[PDB]
């Protein structure tokens, strides 16, 4: 069980870091169909410590976005 | 369907005194296909055949009746209105141009079923065929075994 | 025994679909947001995305792994 | 500008006919007539299928529904730079001029037109369906 | 007949009128938008409900809305 | 008169990887990059739609021409692989010695995660997957005897593959033909008839006379494959050939002196089958290919190119006009020299029809040695080539419709055949509609009648051979005529073309190769099911073509294009009015029709043809139960599906277990497709909104906005998975059944 | 406008149709139904006699086949009756009227049943 959750979170955490990193570029969508391999490779190696990094974001209040910035439909 | 398949097969093997067949075949899906459906259809599909018929012929007939209604429903679910409305227009043209038949005429202009109506009718055929097919299989496979 | 269990479970299945159907009809025809301001019913609409997305996660997990285990066997 | 009067004597484009034309509805309910002036003989596509040749000068065709007349109007206007008009003709002989309604095509704003079916609010400002319940029939909150 | 309504978010771009295959809509003078024109729906007895007008509308949310109603020979698009 | 000549442009397109790194470059809409996931799907759907990227006909033609070299390159790689796997991963050499008792095999799986069970004991001291493509029987017919010969062909295939890919690059980037080059239809037909087909047949006849016949003559005499002279020894030593065929002692003089009767020893008209191998006499095929070569070389001199003589195809068409059809064939030459879609519509229709003919003619007149008694190969080849034909025919409907929307022009088609067909399309479709209803009632209704009478215990009231009879007397009469042809109407033929007409069976290795096929009531009923299903498929496809541009429902459908989802919920609802949607519905009906065709073939051959031959007689695989059972739906469900699925559902733990897995996998893919066919994107887009909210909440929302599939893609996905699952199900069912009892 | 063909517009075809009782105006609607009834009643007995459930019985076949055909004539007459009730509620040819169609339907029943009876007499 814990073997899977470590690898699964590794994949998820690395992908999330890449997504956030490229959203500061001039054309974010171009970095999603043409992968920035040098950037992707660096993030892959640093994902071995995701359980520590994820907790710090959770404790720092930066893991989640605020409700005022999330679009929703009328209710 | 999953719930009742489960209930039925577990009781068929209990009623036959061999729970091991369920315990060993239910862990993979070929087991359900081979040992539940295929194996227990034998008496049902022989209700009538070239050599005669027996009291399971009604269930054999209903079994195929269920498959037919089920499949007819696929027509309404897959093909949608615009195709049929165009088709009916050629039939409207043909009727008015046919001698001895254009003397008769409709009071309601024929049209294809509506978009919503097709979904309901198609679901109705799907559902009725679903129910009848299983009912025939359930009764025939149980009573034939224990009747 | 087989006919009775199958008969009532299918009827239960249809009845449950109707219950949710008329729950959806209620929200359109009868629900009044002003007269339910801030109560539990109006708050269900406030986190409908959370409810739907978690139902989606549960269904995905069960589907992937139940089908996966059957196929593995 | 004044409403034109239909001239039934107008010649029609050269066309051998088809099975896609008028039906019993024209005899009993209504049909449509489109007319236009052609600068030269030219081949155009019939909305009911096939090719026809428009005669130089006045032309006249008859169609079974309004959309067919306007479909040919769009073709003539955009591909040949013509100015057609069409009518609704009832079995008892009455003629109702239809298009362009006031002599100016609708896409061009014209003076003297009175707005219809205009709500002075956004879509998001419609009331809930519960407020129009039991109004005598089925009606949307957009109908108030 | 179907019900067609124009809302005050219209920018008077005329695209709904150009897209209507039945000539249901037209442009009338207005003062609420920069173009000084608003879409109008004078002839809704001919609307077939295709919603090409809604497809053409650029505003968000729509400024022209079709609500499908009772069916007649015209609204059904029958030629028979 | 324009001279037929070579004309190209030098260096039209620079060879560079710049555009490889710019996805969507070919289209003005997509070249700006994605904003939503729909862009990704659109990139692939439009990639080969060349005419939607430009209006220049020359630019389109050049892309077509080089795309074709690409296709040929891929086919050569595929062929090279088959020959290579025959050279390195097969039991072909062992099979050549004992063809009846060894199963062909040319695929070997690695031992990993227990999958090596799939390497079955196929004989010849070899383990592997049993192939049903028939390559072993093809290779023996051509005279191949060693793995070295197979290996050399594989190398040559790669050299050809490289040459094809070079030609594609060369003729697009370096020397691209001009539009006038492509429009030399007279010259193209002369070369493709006289050159491609005529010389190709002559050359192959040359191989048969000098290699296939001598080698197969010695193989059928019991000579060991390694003691047979190598093919070049036969070529260089006339004495060796003269021993096998004495006429070779006279050289080529009899051919030049018109003493052609001298070659009767290797150019024959035997007919029937070789009793040793169960296939056609190779001396008959060699004479066939010689005669074909002459016919096509004559045909290749019909059209005028540069020397006055020959026919103008335009002049032929314009001359054939009659009282009933207006201007007739005027304008067709212009259409067929300016529209690729028009050309593709005709070529796909006949190429697909040709494929179905190949399926029938190869089962009835098996052209390869030891093909007839390899029941697994016979069933596979017939099924395979039937499906290709069906798919190709549907593509003909699709591209006829595309021509109708994009390339058709009224100014060039006034009162000609094309114009006049459009002007009575309601008459055409209305009558075809009636025929389908008549055929549906009086063909499928007969089965329903039979099922009901049988269930009610009134077998005497059924349509059957022992009851009310429906004899296909016309088909029975034709069979008798063909069986008696050698006596009167084909005096120089020793035997009839096929044993299916009548006569005596041919047994090879204790099994029936071919034998007469009797046609009773069950055969009458199933043939009118075939007539019904074909007519409906035509109805759907023809309607889509004739109403592609307009209808009484949508007067301006042409402006909406070939492929669009609908024109809105108005007019009562107009879902699936477009021509593309008719191809979509036509695919289902094509699948329904050809499923019954192959079920007809499978059950009839097992019941009445295939079987073992012993002293007591012929015992068929299913014991001749087709005649009395195939006249009820319950008969097909019980005696065919339920009974013959025993092999596939019992294959777990054996070398055939892979077919058991695919059998279930294909059922899954089929059912998975119903999710796309029954639902609509509006539901899925709203579902994706909630899932996007969760990704937004965690700052993991993608920059390319997720979108549900377009309406049209939802249909394309649905039918693609429906067909793949349905066909792959029957594929597993057939192979597991026939490889086990065959 | 419309597509004219030899089938649609021919002299031999047009003359034949005008001779049929359906298109023969100036004849009482009741007489029209009788002539149409007789023609259809006579042919209807055929398939029932030769292909019914009692076809193989020596003498019962003729009675059962014709008796079943008579039942189908009654059903057809009822269909004509209700059609007139629906179609004509609110002109040149009296047949296309509420009173005319009712008379026409009545004639079809009498003619149809007589035609079935006459067919039975021919068999035996
Ligand atoms: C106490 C039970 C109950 C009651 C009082 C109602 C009442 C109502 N429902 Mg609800 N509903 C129920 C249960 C109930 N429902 C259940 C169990 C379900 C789930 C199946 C639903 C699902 C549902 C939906 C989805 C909708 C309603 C709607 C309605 C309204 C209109 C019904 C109508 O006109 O039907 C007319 C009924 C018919 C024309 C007949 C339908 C026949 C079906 C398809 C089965 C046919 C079987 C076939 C003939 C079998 C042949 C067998 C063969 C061998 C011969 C009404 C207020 C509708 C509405 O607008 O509500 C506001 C609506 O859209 N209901
Ligand atoms: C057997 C048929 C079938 C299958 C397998 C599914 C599967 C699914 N449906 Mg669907 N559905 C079906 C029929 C089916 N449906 C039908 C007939 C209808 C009626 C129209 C619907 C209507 C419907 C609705 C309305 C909804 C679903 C939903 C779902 C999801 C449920 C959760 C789940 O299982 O997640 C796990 C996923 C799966 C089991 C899907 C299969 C995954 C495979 C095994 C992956 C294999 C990958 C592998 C590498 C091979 C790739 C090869 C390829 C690259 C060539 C899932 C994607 C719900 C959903 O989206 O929930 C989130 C949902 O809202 N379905
Ligand atoms: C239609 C073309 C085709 C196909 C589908 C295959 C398929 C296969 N080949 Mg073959 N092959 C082909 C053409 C083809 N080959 C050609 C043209 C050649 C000559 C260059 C070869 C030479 C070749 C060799 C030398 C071998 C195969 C092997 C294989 C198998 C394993 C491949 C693998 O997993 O690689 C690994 C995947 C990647 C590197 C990615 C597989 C069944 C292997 C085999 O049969 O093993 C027992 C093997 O050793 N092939
Ligand atoms: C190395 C040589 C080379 C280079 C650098 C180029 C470069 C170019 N070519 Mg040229 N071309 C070449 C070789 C080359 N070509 C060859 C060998 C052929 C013959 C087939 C052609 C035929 C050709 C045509 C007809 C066209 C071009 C075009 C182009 C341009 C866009 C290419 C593009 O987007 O490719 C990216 C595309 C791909 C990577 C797809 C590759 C497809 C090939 C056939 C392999 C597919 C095999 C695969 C296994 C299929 C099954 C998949 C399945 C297993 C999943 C660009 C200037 C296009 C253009 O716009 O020119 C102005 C154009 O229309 N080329
Ligand atoms: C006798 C001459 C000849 C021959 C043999 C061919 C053969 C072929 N042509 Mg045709 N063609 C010819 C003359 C010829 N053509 C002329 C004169 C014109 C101009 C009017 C055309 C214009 C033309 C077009 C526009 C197209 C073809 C295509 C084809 C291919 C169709 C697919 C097929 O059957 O593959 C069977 C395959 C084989 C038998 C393999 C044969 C390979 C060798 C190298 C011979 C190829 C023929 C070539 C002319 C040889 C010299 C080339 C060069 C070095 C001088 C086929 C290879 C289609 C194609 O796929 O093109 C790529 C295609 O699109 N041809
Ligand atoms: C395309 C098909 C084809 C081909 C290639 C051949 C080829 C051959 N046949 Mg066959 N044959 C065929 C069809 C074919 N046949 C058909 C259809 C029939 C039935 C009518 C026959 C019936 C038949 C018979 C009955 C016989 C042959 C024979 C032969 C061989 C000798 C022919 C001969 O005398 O040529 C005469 C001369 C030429 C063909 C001209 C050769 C020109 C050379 C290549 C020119 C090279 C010039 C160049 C500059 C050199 C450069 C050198 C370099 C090192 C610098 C030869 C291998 C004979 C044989 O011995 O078979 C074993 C024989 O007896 N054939
Ligand atoms: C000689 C054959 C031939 C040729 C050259 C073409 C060429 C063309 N066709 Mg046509 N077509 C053909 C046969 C052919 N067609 C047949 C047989 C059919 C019937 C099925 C059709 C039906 C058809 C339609 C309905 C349409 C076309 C269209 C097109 C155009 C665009 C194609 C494209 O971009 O594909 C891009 C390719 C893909 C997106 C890949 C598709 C892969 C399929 C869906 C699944 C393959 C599964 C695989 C075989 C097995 C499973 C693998 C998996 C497990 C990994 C192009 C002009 C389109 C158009 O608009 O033309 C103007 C169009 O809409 N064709
Ligand atoms: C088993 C399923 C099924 C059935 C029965 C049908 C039936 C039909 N389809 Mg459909 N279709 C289906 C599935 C089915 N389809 C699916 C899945 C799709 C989606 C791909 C389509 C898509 C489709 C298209 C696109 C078209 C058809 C067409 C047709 C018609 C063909 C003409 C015909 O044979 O009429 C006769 C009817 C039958 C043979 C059905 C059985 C008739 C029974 C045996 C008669 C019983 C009589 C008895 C007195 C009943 C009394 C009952 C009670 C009142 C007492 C017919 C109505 C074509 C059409 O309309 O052609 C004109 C057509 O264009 N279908
Ligand atoms: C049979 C019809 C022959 C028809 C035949 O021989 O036609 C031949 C007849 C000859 O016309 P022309 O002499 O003017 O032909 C000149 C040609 O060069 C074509 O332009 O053509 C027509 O009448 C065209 C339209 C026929 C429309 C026929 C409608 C009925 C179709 C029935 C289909 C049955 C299919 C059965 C398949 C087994
Ligand atoms: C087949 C089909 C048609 C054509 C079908 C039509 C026009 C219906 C024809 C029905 C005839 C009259 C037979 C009716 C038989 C029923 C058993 C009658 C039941 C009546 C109840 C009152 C009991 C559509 O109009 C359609 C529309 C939208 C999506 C899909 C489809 C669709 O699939
Ligand atoms: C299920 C379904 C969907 C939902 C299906 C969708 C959105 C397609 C999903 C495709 C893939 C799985 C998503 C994208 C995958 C990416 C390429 C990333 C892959 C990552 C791996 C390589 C790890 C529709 O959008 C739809 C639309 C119209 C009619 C019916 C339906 C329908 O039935």
């Amino acid at each position: 069980t814990f073997g899977f959750l470590y690898v699964a979170g590794y994949i998820g955490y690395v992908g999330r870091q890449y997504l956030i990193a490229v959203k500061g570029e001039a054309k974010p969508t171009d970095k999603e169909i043409i992968i920035d391999v040098p950037l992707a490779t660096k993030l892959a190696w640093q994902g071995a410590g995701w359980p520590l990094a994820a907790v710090q974001e959770l404790q720092r209040g930066t893991l989640l976005e605020k409700e005022e910035n999330i679009t929703v439909s009328p209710r | 369907g999953w719930v009742t398949f489960y209930w039925h097969w577990k009781h068929l093997t209990l009623w036959q005194g061999n729970v091991a067949q369920f315990d060993e075949s239910s862990t993979y899906l070929m087991g359900w296909l081979r040992d539940y459906l295929w194996l227990n259809s034998s008496q049902l599909i022989n209700g009538y055949n070239p050599f005669g018929m027996n009291s399971l012929s009604v269930w054999a007939w209903t079994f195929l009746f269920g498959h037919l209604i089920y499949a007819t429903g696929f027509m309404f679910l897959i093909s949608w209105r615009g195709y049929w409305q165009e088709l009916i227009e050629t039939l409207v043209w043909a009727h008015e141009k046919t001698p001895l038949a254009n003397l008769v005429y409709w009071k309601d202009k024929p049209v294809a079923l509506s978009i919503v109506q097709a979904r309901l009718v198609g679901l109705a055929h799907f559902s009725v065929g679903y129910i009848f097919t299983y009912a025939a299989f359930l009764i025939a496979s149980t009573s034939g075994r224990f009747g | 025994q087989a006919a009775l269990y199958t008969h009532h479970q299918y009827i239960a299945g249809f009845i449950m679909c109707g219950a949710f159907a008329h729950g959806a009809i209620f929200f359109i025809r009868d629900y009044d947001p002003e007269q339910n301001k801030g109560n539990v019913l109006a708050r269900m609409l406030d986190h409908k995305e959370a409810l739907i997305s978690h139902l989606s996660w549960v269904s995905l997990f069960l589907g992937f792994h139940t089908l996966g285990l059957y196929v593995h066997n | 500008w004044t409403v034109p009067t239909l001239n039934p004597d107008t010649p029609s484009p050269i066309f051998g006919g088809s099975t896609g034309g008028l039906l019993r509805k024209a005899q009993t309910e209504e049909f449509y007539v489109i007319t236009w002036e052609a600068k030269k003989e030219q081949i155009f596509e019939m909305p009911t299928g096939g090719a026809a040749i428009m005669r130089q000068g006045p032309n006249l065709l008859k169609f079974g529904k309004k959309e067919q007349c306007l479909a040919l109007t769009t073709q003539l206007r955009n591909k040949f730079k013509l100015t057609p008009c069409f009518y609704r003709v009832f079995p008892d002989g009455k003629v109702q001029y239809l298009h362009p309604a006031d002599g100016v095509y609708p896409e061009k704003v014209n003076a003297g037109r009175v707005g219809a079916n205009q709500n002075m609010r956004r879509i998001g400002q419609n009331v809930n369906p519960i407020k129009v319940k039991f109004s005598g029939r089925m009606m949307s909150p957009a109908e108030i | 007949a179907h019900i067609v309504k124009i809302y005050d978010t219209c920018i008077g771009c005329t695209q709904c009128v150009r897209a209507c295959p039945l000539d249901v809509l037209e442009m009338v003078p207005w003062d609420g938008c920069k173009a000084s024109q608003m879409a109008s729906a004078p002839r809704t007895e001919d609307c077939v409900g295709c919603k090409r007008c809604e497809t053409a509308c650029p505003t968000d949310f729509l400024s022209v809305r079709v609500y499908l109603g009772s069916e007649s020979t015209r609204s059904m698009g029958l030629s028979y | 008169a324009k001279k037929v000549k070579i004309a190209v442009d030098r260096n039209p397109v620079e060879t560079s990887f710049e555009k490889w790194a710019k996805p969507g470059h070919f289209s003005r809409t997509l070249s700006k990059g994605p904003n939503t996931t729909t862009w990704i799907w659109n990139l692939h759907a439009d990639a080969h739609d060349f005419d939607s990227h430009t209006s220049d006909l020359e630019e389109i033609s050049r892309k077509v021409f080089s795309a074709h070299f690409g296709q040929l390159g891929i086919i050569f790689i595929w062929l090279s692989g088959m020959y290579f796997h025959g050279a390195r991963f097969s039991n072909y050499e062992a099979w050549l010695s004992d063809p009846t008792h060894i199963k062909p095999s040319a695929q070997v799986v690695w031992p990993i995660v227990g999958q090596e069970i799939l390497n079955g004991d196929v004989g010849g001291g070899f383990q592997g997957i049993q192939i049903t493509s028939g390559f072993f029987q093809l290779w023996r017919a051509s005279g191949i005897t060693s793995e070295l010969q197979l290996y050399t062909t594989a190398i040559g295939g790669l050299v050809m593959a490289a040459a094809m890919f070079f030609a594609g690059w060369f003729h697009y980037h370096k020397a691209a033909p001009k539009l006038e080059w492509f429009q030399n239809v007279e010259s193209m037909l002369n070369h493709h008839l006289g050159g491609l087909l005529g010389l190709g047949s002559l050359a192959w006849a040359g191989h048969q006379i000098h290699v296939s016949l001598p080698v197969n003559k010695l193989l059928d005499a019991g000579v060991d494959p390694k003691e047979i002279p190598l093919p070049h020894d036969l070529l260089l030593n006339r004495a060796i050939m003269a021993d096998l065929y004495p006429s070779f002692a006279k050289g080529i003089a009899p051919f030049f002196t018109l003493n052609w009767s001298e070659y009767s020893d290797f150019l024959t008209f035997k007919g029937g089958l070789n009793p040793v191998t169960g296939g056609l006499w190779l001396s008959d095929t060699a004479h066939h290919h010689v005669a074909i070569a002459v016919l096509f070389l004559v045909a290749g001199h019909m059209y005028r190119t540069n020397w006055g003589i020959g026919h103008s195809m335009k002049e032929i068409l314009e001359a054939h006009r009659g009282p009933f059809t207006g201007e007739g064939h005027v304008g067709l030459y212009e259409i067929l020299t300016t529209s690729w879609h028009a050309q593709l519509a005709i070529n796909l229709a006949l190429f697909g029809s040709l494929s179905i003919i190949v399926a029938h003619h190869m089962y009835a007149m098996p052209p390869y040695p030891y093909l007839a008694t390899d029941y697994g190969t016979q069933l596979s080849l017939f099924t395979h080539h039937t499906w290709i034909g069906g798919f190709c025919i549907v593509g003909a409907g699709a591209h006829a419709a595309i021509f109708m929307v994009r390339d058709y022009d009224p100014t060039n088609n006034y009162n000609n055949l094309l114009d006049r067909v459009i002007r009575h399309r309601d008459a055409i479709i209305s009558h075809l509609n009636w025929v389908c209803i008549f055929l549906g009632f009086h063909s499928f209704g007969l089965y329903i009648h039979n099922d009901t009478m049988s269930a009610l215990g009134r077998p005497q009231d059924m349509f059957s051979d022992t009851a009310i009879q429906l004899q296909p007397v016309f088909a029975q009469w034709i069979q008798n005529t063909h069986f008696l042809a050698p006596q009167l109407t084909a005096p120089n033929a020793l035997a009839a073309t096929s044993l299916t007409w009548g006569g005596d069976l041919v047994a090879v290795g204790g099994k029936v190769a071919m034998m007469p096929i009797s046609l009773g009531t069950s055969d009458f009923m199933v043939h009118h099911i075939h007539a019904f299903t074909i007519h409906v498929t035509v109805l759907i496809l023809l309607k889509g073509v004739l109403f592609a541009r307009s209808s009484r429902l949508i007067p301006d459908k042409a402006n909406l294009g070939f492929r669009f989802p609908c024109d809105g919920p108005g007019r009562g609802g107009t879902c699936q009015v477009s021509a593309w949607d008719h191809v979509f519905l036509g695919l289902f009906w094509m699948y329904n029709s050809l499923s019954i065709v192959i079920f007809h073939f499978s059950w009839k051959m097992q019941s009445d043809v295939w079987g073992t031959v012993t002293a007591s007689g012929v015992s068929h695989i299913t014991g001749g139960n087709f005649a009395q059972s195939a006249n009820t739906i319950n008969g097909w469900l019980r005696d065919f599906l339920w009974a013959q699925s025993s092999q596939v559902i019992q294959s777990y733990g054996s070398a055939l277990s892979a077919y058991g897995l695919i059998f279930l996998g294909a059922h899954f893919v089929w059912a998975f497709s119903l999710m796309f066919l029954f639902s609509g994107r509006g539901y899925w887009q709203e579902l994706i909104e909630s899932i996007v909210w969760a990704h937004n909440k965690l700052k993991v929302a993608p920059a390319i906005q997720p979108r549900a599939l377009s309406i049209t893609q939802g249909r394309a996905v649905g039918v693609a998975h429906y067909l793949l699952g349905g066909i792959a199900t029957t594929w597993s069912f057939f192979l597991a059944r026939i490889i086990s009892v065959g | 406008g419309m597509l004219e063909t030899p089938v649609t517009s021919a002299p031999i075809v047009a003359t034949y149709l005008s001779n049929l009782p359906a298109y023969r105006t100036g004849v009482a609607p009741v007489l029209r139904g009788v002539e149409i009834g007789l023609a259809h009643g006579f042919l209807l007995a055929g398939p029932f006699i030769k292909l019914g459930p009692l076809r193989n019985v020596p003498e019962t076949a003729e009675i059962a086949g014709s008796l079943s055909a008579a039942g189908l004539v009654l059903i057809l007459a009822l269909c004509l009756s209700i059609y007139g009730s629906a179609q004509f509620q609110s002109a040149r040819d009296p047949l296309f009227s509420a009173d005319g169609w009712s008379e026409f339907a009545a004639g079809f029943l009498v003619g149809g049943e007589a035609g079935v009876a006459w067919a039975y007499v021919c068999t035996q």
